[PDB]
């Protein structure tokens, strides 16, 4: 301690009386065995002695691995001024499995000695520090709870971590923390901290010695931000039956507005069970408790899903060697190959349609057209599957889904406009009526993937014109009218009119999709079944071989989230006339009949494709290569050469 | 001894001597210039610029910023004295003190509370907009136990009763009679607000909040408008309906109860006085402005009066620039080539023609609606954002997105008092200004007959949940419409190709035809434009006139009300005897009066302008022209 | 006595109205029989103290009594919705209506949609003198 | 018709003072007026007093005309004029004006007690048994008088560009009932209101009064 | 009255009589004590208690 404030820490909760018993006739806590002399110099030799032995320098970013761990930690919070020590549950139970399972059993205590254990550490250390308030530690990486149906009673109260997807985010509730008092006779000013969650207000004046004259002024009070968060759990441990999971998180003072919707977590938390009263106007309550999280860190790192916009954004993500090889990759000559590779291992030999994900994972080049007066221009890049039941356009579907961040699912008529754009529901928790987001909103800045486009009625149908035109959703209903931000990448498949290619149809028949939405896409793949031997035995070799079973997935992570980060693909002169030439071929090739014709629409999709690959190359300049790879890309896909002017 | 609050005392003292003292570059005190009007009734709040106060004092500027909640009575104070000193106002009269040019903006997602009771600037879009009502600041009360009057208790955004009474032997705490006659009021609205577009992070609501204005700032927002709002974030008690006990407040007093009055349950709670603490943040603005205000100072003069010398003269150069019309086109549409047509008609719509009502009464309609139906990928949607981004009062909605209360009103009951709160829709946010419908032709007929009666009677009638109304609608509609079998066919008629009502389509006064013809030089056009546009974002666009201009010369322009003069009636009937023969081959939709009710309006539109006080021959024939070119001929085999 | 005509467009279920009470105290189980009770819509504000504490010293409670339903004679009573005639509603107006108390044999004498005359008393509602509804001393009126 | 309209204009040439006055304080102004007006018109025709023996003094061509959107606290307790178009317009209901009551503990009938439109008049005791009993009305010797409620907003070719029209609601008192119909373009001289019940002083709100206008005067413009 | 009603009509008013039965009493006596003849001043009534 270096007399920086002590802050309050709601997310553990209202503080309770510490009671000591001593267990001999050794001075452990009420109901625990924390010891919190023990405890406190416990932590402070894990975080003085711990080395990560299989760590890697992957892994670990700006760290020197010799040195230890947090105590790098703790001088990077030095240099910074964020006073937060992100701790690691795992490393916690390597070091001293009994001290992690005193911190799992019993955080609302064993916590605040880790604070005290930091903040001497860090006050020994670094004497001259200047911190608004001391060190909090927050734990994270717990055992992960497959199911958080499976936690019983007894395990109420304690540390856990969960993995979910964000659905809601209330608005800021300030909680208040010290009351302010003033006489209304002679104007003294008193201030009373929360006890134990109530505030026992003066009652009698310290000054002119009056009964009950202090009135509470609210607005000269100390409050602390608190916000509600409806997460979809998202288990990995899903019995027969059981249907998806919706819990409430609260979260407290800093971790307020630190996750959107859509975004996929892992939240560790403290179990809390609460009562409910059977009236908002009464104090008696039911039975049966509610159950809810009170957040202490979040974890937006996940092992199989890409980087989010919050990690790509944090400029120290990478470190230099990750740089020089990640530019080395780039500079590679197959790159573009080796990525569609590394895409779907499991799905065989759909080479275009894989560099067209690949194409629509790295997006465009952001553009800022505001001074232009010309509305915002959707740099995401539309995708469209077409086949029978038969090829893999759903599992393509699926990995993407599985894969991205940000990715949410429709299929058939299982939605409608409203559930896909937004709707109002009365809060479950509040009883008031809030606003609540659809997929496509959902899947703000990610992917949506939706399945059986064909059998999808207009009515939700034609909300995607919007999306996919303008990236916003202009929703005008009774109460309020706003235009939400729906910046989503649509990875659509239907199938065939008579739910088979029919060679005896054309193309846009066959399809039977109206102009403006085809147009809408920016890419048309139609995985058509050629009659081949040799594509037959290879296939059936590939799952084979799959069911009596590279280019890594991390390295692929670390590819696209430098491309977003750094590249921003500009046009070059020869670039420029590459795709106006294309352009014009590509109108006159597909003046056709029943050819999918081409707009300014399929223009600047070709500009997309082109940005798309000069990210994949780490270019920063587009450039002839890339138009090229773009228009052949957009001509294989749709298979402009195996058609003719007679269509079929 | 009434402890003194030294911090604010030390405010209001050097805040009385900035006022006192602060002088201008003329030298004089400007200060003493604005309480000059004070005096006046109805005028009760003096603006002060927070530039001028941090230049006179950095101290007291921070010092106001960083407690501006616990100092701003005192401040109000100062100001009072400083006005009592000069003039003769009402002893009773209250003063309050406005700040502006507040150097830093917060958002709303930053409003944390931290920010609570401490002076902040944010800007927000006024979603609705409750009445004007008496608002209790401090009433004296009555005890009913004694009869004893408790003078000046303050009222903290929450019916507050005396804490007890004053009488020692008296510990009355329930049974007070306000005094109204004796308590004193302040002007008060309650403002809905929302996040900007530009401030939603990714896959959120635009988070709302209401502002509350005091005297002076009362009915200074508007709904729809871009306003900022200077005040404090403050948090008002409010019964939450939380299911979860939470934070409570309880007397320290150890008092229990005896046998047969234990202090428990319903009973112990109210003894000892256990009262939830739920807030909810509310913002009070001491003030409001436009975002981006059109002038830098509501007929011509006004509107001369309101701009700024270099304003006025870039509007008068415009105005006398001849190849004005050229150039206004160029400067709205520059990405986008080709119709000039269409532009010719987007710019005629925007300023509209002159409304009148006849001496029977009927409302002859004086603004021009405009209906844009092509193939698809034809800039379409793109004129519609054009002319959204552009114009002020310019809605956006798409063809099934809107219910039909989303789409013209709503009813809501005011939350504070018996009366009801109108949740206007597009059409009236677009009132006198554009709502631009996308996909106009995918509207469920639904919500076209409530398009259909407000392009018929400029009005829209409400009778709802309550309360029966008659809100006007004097907004231009510019529609984006998709044929039949989505690509236009060219031996059918305009009616053949579009399923748009009949009397939807017959009071579209231009109706521009955009069929992607697939011609070689417009190709190559096009995709220049397109990469262009692309590879030169920043720069490759030249408007000769910026959009803040072109904004200002729409808003002196509309003021004016062309009139018509013997020789443009004479003009007006040959040139609709000639499109009558032009309709006597087969055009894509008749000749009837309703063309020449709008080529009367079209007139209008560019007389107004050019700013002329006479519709001209060179209008009407320019009118005539372009209604002639946009009735095309329907080319059959 | 106003005689008044109009249509009615609803008419309630016949219930029963207490014109006869008789209430017992809770101690001593004493009854105050046949209470006259007024007509139409109006209630009856029941004693407070047991009168008839005098057979014996130990007193009874505040507010003892409770009403024998058994013991009361009740009648039919019904309550319909009487319209302006549309013939008498001026031009550009709204209908006015009034609500109808009807008593023994008076109910179920009309059925929703007759037009009718009404000869009766026009009466406010009398029930202890106890957001929108901005007025004082106003009652809902019938008749 | 119990009703005597007096020009303002008249009223401030002749006795300015007064027509000063009436603005401030328009509610003892309007009585002392009405008190007059019934002393000469007794005096005129002496047999007229069996006629609702009360005359109510209509005030006409008030000089300031304010707006619906421009009332503000500091114009409460103040006759204003403004102009409008009804929305809604109740029934004439009855209310009570010389209220009698029934003492239901002795049946003694408590005397005429004046009811006021800004609070319930309620007695206190019996004054025959001394009883704080229930009380009821006695609708046979009540005397009552029409009342109506309107809601009159802003006339939308009054409203401005962008603006929704504010409405306020007024009080018409036994000569003023059915003197307008919803649609009707009216001017109403009438006294800003502000205390009789109108204060939302339950939780979940600010301490906000709502407000009337007592209608003194009403001109339809047609 | 304490007891926890179950939606009944509440007990009356002064519901509670005493239990004689369920009752401990004690001996109780009040005595008159006089200043001492001695103590007394010499023109003086003697005081009580
Ligand atoms: N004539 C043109 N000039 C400039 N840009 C054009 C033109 N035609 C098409 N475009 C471009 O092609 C796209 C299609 O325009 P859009 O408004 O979607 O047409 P539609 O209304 O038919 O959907 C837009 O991004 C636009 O910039
Ligand atoms: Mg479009
Ligand atoms: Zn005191
Ligand atoms: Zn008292
Ligand atoms: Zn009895
Ligand atoms: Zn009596």
């Amino acid at each position: 301690v270096r007399g920086t404030p002590v802050r309050q820490r709601p997310d553990l909760g209202s503080a309770q009386k510490g009671l000591q018993v001593d267990l001999q006739s050794k001075l452990v806590i009420w109901g625990t065995d924390v010891n919190v002399a023990a405890c406190k110099e416990n932590f402070q030799r894990f975080l003085q002695r711990f080395i990560d032995p299989l760590a890697k320098e992957e892994e670990n970013v700006g760290i020197d691995i010799t040195e230890p761990l947090y105590m790098q930690r703790l001088g990077e919070i030095n240099v910074i001024g964020e006073p937060f020590l992100n701790v690691n549950c795992e490393h916690i139970k390597s070091f001293d499995k009994n001290l992690y399972r005193q911190l799992i059993s019993y955080p609302q205590e064993v916590i605040p000695t880790f604070d005290m254990a930091v903040n001497e550490i860090f006050f020994d250390r670094y004497p001259d520090s200047i911190l608004e308030h001391q060190i909090q530690v927050r734990p994270f990486n717990a055992l992960k709870t497959k199911n958080m149906r499976n936690l019983n009673p007894e395990d109420i109260d304690q540390l856990i971590t969960i993995s979910g997807m964000v659905i809601r985010t209330s608005q800021l509730i300030p909680e208040m923390q010290e009351a302010f008092f003033q006489c209304q006779v002679c104007a003294h000013t008193t201030r009373v901290e929360m006890d134990r969650g109530r505030i026992a207000e003066p009652s009698v004046c310290g000054r002119c010695h009056t009964t009950h004259s202090m009135a509470l002024i609210h607005n000269r009070s100390l409050f602390s931000d608190k916000q509600m968060i409806k997460l979809q759990e998202s288990p990995e441990d899903m019995p027969a039956g059981q249907t998806p999971h919706t819990v409430i998180l609260f979260a407290h003072n800093d971790l307020v507005d630190k996750v959107q919707p859509g975004d996929r977590v892992n939240v560790t938390g403290i179990y809390r069970a609460v009562p409910i009263r059977v009236n908002p106007r009464v104090s008696n309550v039911k039975s049966v408790y509610k159950t809810h999280i009170d957040v202490i860190h979040y974890r937006k790192t996940d092992a199989k899903r890409l980087h989010g916009l919050d990690e790509e954004a944090e400029q120290k993500l990478f470190s230099e060697k990750r740089v020089e090889l990640l530019k080395e990759l780039s500079r590679k000559p197959d790159i573009y190959e080796r990525l569609a590779s590394a895409l779907a291992p499991s799905i065989y030999e759909h080479e275009d349609i894989k560099k067209g994900i690949l194409l629509q994972l790295f997006g465009g080049t952001r553009k800022d057209f505001s001074h232009t007066g010309r509305g915002k221009f959707r740099a995401e890049i539309n995708i469209l599957l077409c086949g029978d039941p038969g090829t893999s356009k759903s599992q393509l579907l699926q990995y993407v889904y599985n894969l991205v961040p940000r990715g949410q699912y429709t299929s058939g008529k299982g939605s409608s406009a409203v559930g896909l754009t937004a709707y109002v529901m009365k809060d479950p928790e509040t009883r008031q009526l809030v606003l609540q987001t659809g997929a496509l909103v959902l899947s703000d800045n990610g992917i949506c993937c939706i399945d059986e486009f064909d059998k999808m009625n207009e009515s939700t149908r034609s909300v995607l014109h919007e999306v996919m035109e303008q990236q916003t959703l202009s929703i005008a209903k009774a109460g309020i009218i706003c235009q939400l931000n729906a910046r989503t990448s649509v990875l659509a498949a239907a199938n065939p009119i008579e739910s088979q290619w029919n060679p005896k149809k054309t193309t846009i028949e066959n399809i039977q999709l109206p102009h403006t939405l085809l147009s809408r896409f920016d890419l048309i793949f139609l995985m058509l079944d050629p009659q081949d031997e040799a594509y037959d035995r290879r296939l059936a070799h590939h799952l084979v071989a799959l069911y009596y079973q590279l280019l890594d997935m991390a390295v692929l992570k670390d590819y696209i989230a430098y491309a977003h980060s750094t590249i921003m693909p500009r046009l070059s002169e020869e670039a420029s006339q590459a795709l106006i030439e294309a352009y014009v071929d590509m109108r006159k090739i597909g003046s056709s009949r029943g050819m999918v014709s081409a707009y300014p629409r399929q223009l600047e999709s070709l500009i997309r494709l082109a940005e798309a690959h000069a990210k994949v190359r780490l270019s920063n300049k587009v450039e002839a290569i890339d138009v090229e790879e773009a228009k052949r890309l957009h001509r294989e896909a749709l298979k402009q050469s195996a058609t003719d002017p007679r269509t079929g | 001894l009434e402890v003194r609050d030294e911090v604010a005392e030390k405010c209001q003292k050097l805040f009385l001597d900035f006022l006192e003292e602060f002088q201008s570059s003329d030298g004089e005190i400007k200060y003493l210039q604005l309480a000059e009007e004070l005096i006046r009734p109805e005028r009760n709040t003096l603006v002060v610029s927070f530039v001028d106060l941090e230049q006179f004092n950095q101290q007291l500027s921070t010092t106001i910023q960083e407690e501006f909640y616990r100092v701003y009575p005192y401040l109000c104070r100062a100001l009072k004295t400083f006005v009592k000193d000069r003039k003769e106002i009402p002893l009773a009269k209250d003063f309050y003190v406005a700040f502006q040019d507040l150097p830093t903006r917060h958002k709303i997602r930053e409003l944390t509370s931290s920010r609570i009771g401490l002076l902040t600037r944010i800007s927000g879009q006024v979603v609705r907009t409750h009445p004007v009502h008496p608002e209790l600041v401090s009433g004296t009360f009555l005890c009913l136990d004694c009869q004893t009057v408790i003078r000046d208790v303050e009222q903290q955004f929450k019916y507050t009763q005396p804490n007890i009474c004053r009488n020692p032997v008296c510990a009355n705490r329930r049974r007070f009679l306000l005094d109204t006659n004796k308590s004193r009021f302040v002007d008060f609205q309650k403002v809905r607000i929302q996040e900007t577009q530009a401030e939603l992070p990714r896959g959120s609501i635009p988070r709302s909040l209401e502002v509350i204005l005091r005297a002076e700032a009362v009915e200074s927002a508007q709904a729809g408008d871009k306003c900022d709002f200077t005040g404090t974030l403050i948090v008002v008690p409010d019964v939450s309906k939380l299911s979860t006990p939470g934070a409570r407040a309880e007397t320290n007093s150890r008092v229990s109860g005896v046998d047969g009055y234990e202090t428990e349950g319903i009973r112990g709670l109210r003894a000892l006085g256990v009262r939830d603490l739920s807030y909810r943040l509310v913002f009070l603005a001491c003030c409001v402005a436009p975002t981006n205000p059109r002038f830098g100072g509501q007929t011509a003069e006004s509107i001369k009066n309101q701009m700024t010398v270099k304003e006025w003269e870039k509007v008068f150069e415009m105005s006398q620039d001849k190849n004005l019309y050229h150039n206004l086109c160029t400067s709205l549409f520059p990405t986008i080539h080709g119709n000039d047509e269409v532009k010719r008609g987007v710019l005629l719509m925007l300023f509209g023609g002159v409304p009148k009502t006849t001496g029977e009464g009927t409302s002859l309609r004086g603004d021009i609606n405009v209906c844009i139906v092509g193939d698809p990928s034809t800039a379409k949607s793109q004129f519609l954002k054009h002319v959204e981004e552009f114009s002020p009062r310019a809605v956006y909605t798409s063809g099934k997105a809107s219910s039909a209360a989303g789409l013209t009103a709503a009813v809501v009951r005011d939350e504070e008092s018996h009366e009801f709160v109108i949740e206007a829709g597009a059409l009236m946010l677009a009132d006198n200004g554009v709502c631009c419908i996308d996909e106009f032709d995918k509207m469920d007929v639904r919500d076209q007959v409530a398009i259909h009666e407000a392009m018929e009677q400029q009005t829209i009638s409400i009778t709802k949940a309550g309360v029966k109304a008659t809100l006007n609608a004097r907004t231009s509609i510019l529609a984006a419409a998709n044929p039949i079998s989505g690509h236009y066919d060219r031996s059918k008629s305009l009616k053949q190709n579009i399923n748009l009502s009949a009397p939807i389509m017959s009071r579209f006064d231009l109706f521009f035809i955009l069929v992607d013809e697939c011609n070689e030089v417009t190709d190559y056009a096009i995709a220049r434009r397109i990469v262009d546009l692309h590879s030169r974002i920043e720069e490759s666009i030249d408007r000769v006139y910026s959009l803040d201009d072109i904004r200002r010369y729409l808003l002196f322009a509309r003021q004016f009300k062309p009139k018509i003069s013997k020789e443009s009636e004479d003009f007006i009937v040959e040139q609709y005897k000639h499109l009558r023969q032009r309709d006597g081959t087969k055009s894509s939709w008749r000749i009837t009066v309703r063309q020449l009710e709008s080529m009367i309006r079209l007139s209008e539109a560019m007389a107004r302008m050019h700013c002329c006080d006479e519709v001209q021959p060179k209008h009407v024939k320019e009118a005539f022209r372009l209604l002639n070119k946009s009735i095309i001929r329907v080319e059959t085999p | 006595l106003v005689k008044i005509p109009g249509i009615i467009i609803a008419a309630s279920a016949v219930r029963a109205k207490a014109t006869r009470i008789s209430i017992q105290c809770r101690s001593c189980r004493n009854t105050l029989t046949n209470i006259a009770m007024r007509p139409g819509l109006e209630g009856y504000a029941l004693p407070r103290k047991c009168n008839t504490d005098q057979a014996g010293r130990p007193k009874c409670p505040l507010d003892p009594y409770f009403i024998m339903p058994d013991k009361c004679k009740c009648v039919d009573f019904q309550t319909l919705k009487l319209q302006e005639l549309p013939d008498a509603v001026p031009h550009g107006e709204m209908p006015r209506h009034m609500q109808l108390y009807c008593d023994r044999y008076l109910c179920d004498k009309v059925v929703p949609g007759n037009r009718v005359t009404i000869m009766g008393i026009y009466s406010i509602k009398k029930f202890g003198l106890t957001r929108d509804r901005v007025g004082v001393g106003i009652r809902s009126s019938y008749i | 018709r119990e009703s005597l309209v007096v020009n303002y204009e008249d009223l401030a040439a002749r006795e300015h003072v007064l027509a000063y006055f009436l603005p401030e304080a328009p509610a003892e102004l309007l009585q002392i007026f009405d008190e007059a007006a019934l002393e000469v018109v007794l005096a005129m025709y002496p047999k007229y007093d069996r006629i609702t023996n009360h005359i109510h003094v209509r005030i006409s061509h008030l000089p300031l005309v304010e707006e619906l959107r421009s009332l503000r606290q500091l114009h409460l307790n103040q006759l204003i004029r403004t102009s409008g178009v009804v929305t809604s317009c109740t029934g004439v209901l009855p209310q009570l004006s010389m209220v009698k009551y029934n003492c239901n503990k002795c049946n003694f009938v408590l005397g005429p007690f004046c009811q006021s439109q800004n609070q319930e008049v309620k007695p206190g005791s019996c004054p025959e048994c001394q009883s704080a009993g229930p009380f009821e009305v006695n609708m046979e010797e009540t005397i009552y008088q029409n009342y109506q409620r309107i809601r009159i907003q802003e006339s939308p070719g009054k409203v401005a560009a962008g603006r929704l029209p504010r409405s306020k609601d007024a009080i018409l008192l036994a000569d003023l009932v059915d003197s307008c119909k919803p649609g009707d373009e009216i001017e109403l001289t009438g006294i800003y209101h502000n205390n009789y019940d109108g204060s939302l002083n339950t939780a979940n709100g600010f301490p906000v009064f709502a407000t009337v206008i007592l209608a003194n005067h009403v001109a339809k413009k047609d």
